[PDB]
């Protein structure tokens, strides 16, 4: 049923691109208030350059931020999609 | 930088 479910032509070896980084911008944008606060802390737990430095507002540096840290958000979102089922 | 991924989660 996999073929009828989707196919997802997804590249794992894509070079640092703004579209690449920005794909994750749209994921964080879809996530609710509870999630944004949580994820931002997980992502920024890696980079010191994290949002900008200021922790009051949330502005994701990902244009200038590393693709390695980019993938952290990917992991999170993939987790959020399958763990949207709360208890 | 160029195309901003600087989110600013528009919750409010």
């Amino acid at each position: 049923a996999s073929a009828s479910y989707d196919s997802e032509e997804e590249e794992e070896g894509l070079p640092m691109s703004y579209d690449e980084k920005r794909q994750l911008s749209l994921d964080i944008n879809r996530l609710p208030g509870e999630k944004l606060g949580r994820v931002v802390h997980i992502i920024q737990s890696r980079e010191p350059s994290l949002r900008d430095s200021n922790p009051d507002e949330i502005e994701i540096d990902f244009e200038t931020l590393k693709p390695t840290t980019l993938r952290e958000l990917e992991r999170y979102v993939k987790s959020c999609l399958q763990k949207k089922q709360r208890k | 930088r160029s195309v901003k991924v600087k989110i600013k989660l528009g919750r409010k």
